[PDB]
RNA sequence: AAACUGCGAAUGGCUCAUUAAAUCAGUUAUGGUUCCUUUGGUCGCUCGACUUGGAUAACUGUGGUAAUUCUAGAGCUAAUACAUGCCGACGGGCGCUGACCCCCUUCGCGGGGGGGAUGCGUGCAUUUAUCAGUGGUGACUCUAGAUAACCUCGGGCCGAUCGCACGCCCGGCGGCGACGACCCAUUCGAACGUCUGCCCUAUCAACUUUCGAUGGUAGUCGCCGUGCCUACCAUGGUGACCACGGGUGACGGGGAAUCAGGGUUCGAUUCCGGAGAGGGAGCCUGAGAAACGGCUACCACAUCCAAGGAAGGCAGCAGGCGCGCAAAUU
């Protein structure tokens, strides 16, 4: 599956070649009250960007979203719905912020409609400030 | 020993430069014939070259082989080195004192 | 700008201070020290503002340079180092001692305290770290690192240390029913016991505290000092002990002095 | 100069900025230091706040790694075999992080020699005649030779490190940043990462 | 003063060593009578 | 006095041209960075000279140019300038090495349990790799520990520095400071990020993109996080919740005027933050500048000239011209 990019893909913490006679995989636990999905655990999978199996670290804020387009690779973009308070008319206007999000491939089972939670982190890119923390799938969406 | 002087314009000679124009050179702390007021100034001087030509004001001489004749100016009257040596090490070297 | 601000206007000035808006363009920007700009009070400020033994910043600098001020134990001669919070400020002839504890209204109280309490002073810690060799360091409020601490002082703890050697005496743990100056934010200099730490992960935890009048309040936890074991304070209090009585109460309470004493 | 800055760039959206500011210095590129192969040529910097950096201009030592069995010893680069990044910096033989280079296995194989005890690379037949670690393959007591036996039960090496120790020349992985510190310094590949990288050699040279 | 403070904390980390081991002792003899309980 | 050295000159002051998710504001982050200074740590931790070396300025002398805060040659002479470097602590530890050696068991081979010379290396910082998991977090690939090495000649530290008061001690020991110094922390910040918030315009409806547009991977560069930039990839990214383009007599804000309650208009203007020094651009020094009462070009303008050349930057305080309806004392 993996070693696909130019480079060998692996995790720069865990040393893979003690004298023998499976890959042991690093992971952290986030914090702010989050689990860990097993895949992160259990995966085979490197991203230096995943907030269980790279090397960036969630601080500052947690937002949510709905998902819109998973498109390009290992990166999502969430749309942000909230209603701005204009004073004059005592009324709100829907307006809509749509952030870039990384999405790590420990979190598999995600469609375009599933309310995503995110976390602040170290700019991953030009766009991107936000990792995923967990996936809840949309109000109905089984079968 | 020629150590170089002015141009005929007032512009001094440059050490080592090896042309007989003038040229404009990005001068620097650590250099000849400039100068500088503030810490990392870098001013750009006219200097005169090191090729000797017809086209100079004074030339700056220095004398190091003594030859046969006595000359009136020169090696008439001597000066004594106003100062003598000040740091104890350079005192000691002077009058060939010991280390006790 | 393209580089740090040596000046300080006068109406950008901290509010605690008290200075006016009429005798200068300029205030005294403090000397970079251990406590915050926002959070000190300079010398200068606390001999010809409050004390008012000088006028002038020349006088001063008249009695500053004459090594007289003896800031917690070390004599200072920089007329805007900032004294902060439970620094004693010696001044040896007069033979008078005080110790920079806020009154209940934000400022600075001037403080007159016995020779015998001067000795030492109460710091909160701010972290813990272990140094080069296993050497457990211990930084205050006041940035006085101290090595080999004892083990059972944590992140946000009190030390009681001695001025003359730079030693912890004995710590008063962060735990509920504590006292508690307050020394941030609207319900700075306030006092009372410590009742519930509410944690918040990721963000500023908040802490509950009993006033001795039962007038409960609550400040982020960073704002919050600790100044004795249960309801026995370690210092001695400002009169009004901390207590913050209210604007009413201030008015008939001025009432009542300006008419019984006359 | 060279500048660093994010406000040259397009938005996002796809609309460009115009400068509210001109270059700032905090905003600096230096030159690529591109370091090669030679005598060493170590250039200083003066960068933000008065500190060194240290540009490789030519590095040849580096202090590489063994991770297998823990030993790390400072050899000679020879070669420049493989980059990630461009297929050009092999071409012009320049030394950066995640280069794949050639070494010398030579202070390796002294030390396997002088810790295991069992002579490495080295084809059969070809004796060593001078009479130099013949001495340093036997000559102990009784209980040391035991020690040394016990501990030969753990030296079986891989036969992708057998092979490369033969021809005195180790592939290792720049795991430093020469034109930031200075150091060519790494670890010798092993297992599926010589695995990967030897393939790859094989793909582009074939 | 650096040989003084090293024996003075490890003289007090000693101590506070016996009361943390008298405490694990203490929740190890209450787990021999949580069994007893 | 001068002069070398050190420090400052990056603050203050002025102005508001540019700038419309920019600036700015509230709000967080820096577990992604840098930091002269102060403050507190640290500053015999490395097992390996009772003080060293060459200058250079001020000074004296010889000048040259029409001219500059222009500078040249010569003769001396200092350092907390510039270099260079010990003794001490210091005797030994701790890891490998491993000659040699003593004992216990097997009749013996063998297996264990002790001392063991010589040599190697050793501290904090540096860079890379490996192992275990003191104190700490909501979370570290944290801090600390162990191993193996490295440690740039354009070079990390480990004090060749200077003052007051003088003492004790059959020559040795010390007080009160000053300055210096690697690193940690602290203060002062700075820098780049989070969330949300801006005037008019549709006679601007599609825009951005293989001269980087959004993302991946690996580097380069940078103080560090990042298409910041390169190489190879993927085809994204934004928009009728108004993007994109244009305009603004647009620096943003705290604020100002008006005012039943809602509002409307203003904010160049003393506080905060930003920007610029005629326009662009580049850089030296330094902790901090892309500095302009620093330098280097170009463009525009303009000064002095023996016509070879040199010097300039008031949107600092006055003041002058011009422009104007419109604004003060050299």
């Amino acid at each position: 599956d993996i070693q696909t990019e130019r480079a060998y893909q692996k995790q720069p913490t865990i040393f893979q070649n003690k004298k023998r006679v499976k890959l042991p995989r690093y992971y952290k636990n986030i914090g702010l009250g989050f689990k860990t999905p097993k895949e992160a655990i259990e995966g085979t999978y490197i991203d230096k960007k995943c907030p269980f199996t790279g090397n960036v670290s969630i601080r500052g804020r947690i937002l949510s979203g709905v998902v819109t387009k998973m498109k390009m690779q290992r990166t999502i973009v969430i749309r942000r719905d909230y209603l701005h308070y204009i004073r004059k008319y005592n009324r709100f206007e829907k307006r809509h912020k749509n952030m870039s999000v990384h999405l790590s491939p420990c979190f598999r089972d995600v469609q375009i409609g599933d309310i995503v939670t995110v976390g602040e982190c170290r700019p991953l890119s030009k766009t991107v400030r936000f990792n995923v923390l967990k996936v809840t799938k949309a109000a109905g969406t089984k079968k | 020993r020629i150590s170089g002087g002015n141009d005929k314009q007032g512009f001094p000679m440059k050490q080592g430069v090896l042309t007989h124009g003038r040229v404009r050179l990005l001068l620097s702390k650590g250099h000849s014939c400039y100068r500088p007021r503030r810490t990392g100034e870098r001013k750009r001087k006219s200097v005169r070259g090191c090729i000797v030509d017809a086209n100079l004001s004074v030339l700056n001489l220095v004398i190091v082989k003594k030859g046969e004749k006595d000359i009136p100016g020169l090696t008439d009257t001597t000066v004594p080195r106003r100062l003598g040596p000040k740091r104890a090490s350079r005192i000691r070297k002077l009058f060939n004192l010991s280390k006790e | 700008a393209r580089g740090p601000k040596k000046h300080l206007k006068r109406v950008a000035a901290p509010k605690h201070w008290m200075l006016d808006k009429l005798t200068s363009v300029f205030a005294p920007r403090p000397s970079t020290g251990p406590h915050k700009l926002r959070e000190c009070l300079p010398l200068i400020i606390f001999l010809r503002n409050k004390l008012k033994y000088a006028l002038t910043g020349d006088e001063v600098k008249k009695i500053c340079m004459q090594r007289f001020i003896k800031i917690d134990g070390k004599v200072r001669a920089d007329i805007t180092y900032p004294a902060g919070f439970m620094d004693v400020i010696s001044i040896d002839k007069t033979g008078e001692n005080f110790r920079l504890i806020y009154d209940t209204k934000g400022r600075f109280a001037v403080h007159r305290i016995t020779p015998e309490e001067a000795k030492y002073k109460l710091c909160k810690v701010r972290k813990i770290f272990v140094g080069t060799k296993g050497i457990p360091h211990l930084v205050t409020h006041d940035a006085r690192t101290i090595r080999y601490p004892d083990p059972l002082i944590k992140m946000n703890d009190t030390i009681q240390i001695d001025l003359e050697t730079g030693k912890i005496t004995d710590f008063i743990k962060f735990d509920t029913g504590n006292l508690c100056m307050v020394t941030g934010g609207a319900n700075l200099g306030r006092i009372g016991v410590i009742t519930n730490r509410e944690r918040h992960p990721g963000s500023f935890d908040v802490v509950h505290v009993k006033d001795a009048n039962g007038n409960s309040f609550a400040t982020r936890l960073s704002n919050i000092f600790v100044i004795g074991k249960g309801n026995k304070p370690w210092i001695s209090l400002p009169r009004g002990k901390g207590i913050r009585l209210t604007i009413a109460e201030e008015r008939d309470k001025r009432l009542a002095a300006k008419q019984s004493s006359g | 100069g060279i500048s660093r800055d994010n406000w040259h760039k397009r938005r996002k959206t796809g609309g460009k900025r115009k400068p509210y500011h001109k270059k700032r210095k905090y905003e600096l590129g230096r030159p690529a230091a591109n370091t090669k192969i030679g005598p060493r040529r170590i250039h200083t910097v003066r960068v933000r706040g008065g500190n060194k950096k240290y540009r490789a201009l030519r590095l040849d030592v580096g202090n590489f790694s063994w991770g297998s069995e823990c030993c790390t010893r400072k050899t000679r680069i020879i070669d420049v075999v493989y980059n990630a990044s461009n297929n050009e910096l092999v071409r012009t033989k320049t030394l950066v992080k995640n280069c794949i280079v050639l070494i010398d296995s030579t202070p390796y194989r002294q030390w396997y020699e002088s810790h295991y005890a069992l002579p490495l690379g080295r084809k059969k037949g070809a004796k060593l005649t001078p009479e130099e670690e013949e001495i340093l393959n036997k000559k102990r007591s009784k209980k040391i030779q035991k020690k040394y036996d016990e501990r030969k039960k753990n030296a079986k090496i891989s036969s992708l490190l057998e092979e490369q120790f033969q021809q005195g020349k180790l592939l290792a992985c720049i795991a430093s940043r020469p034109g930031q510190c200075g150091r060519a310094d790494g670890y010798v590949l092993e297992g599926k990462e010589l695995e990967f990288y030897l393939r790859k050699i094989k793909a582009r040279k074939g | 003063k650096n040989k003084e403070e090293a024996a003075e904390y490890a003289k007090l980390l000693a101590k506070r060593m016996k009361e943390a081991k008298e405490k694990r002792q203490e929740q190890i003899a209450k787990r021999r009578r949580l069994s007893s309980l």
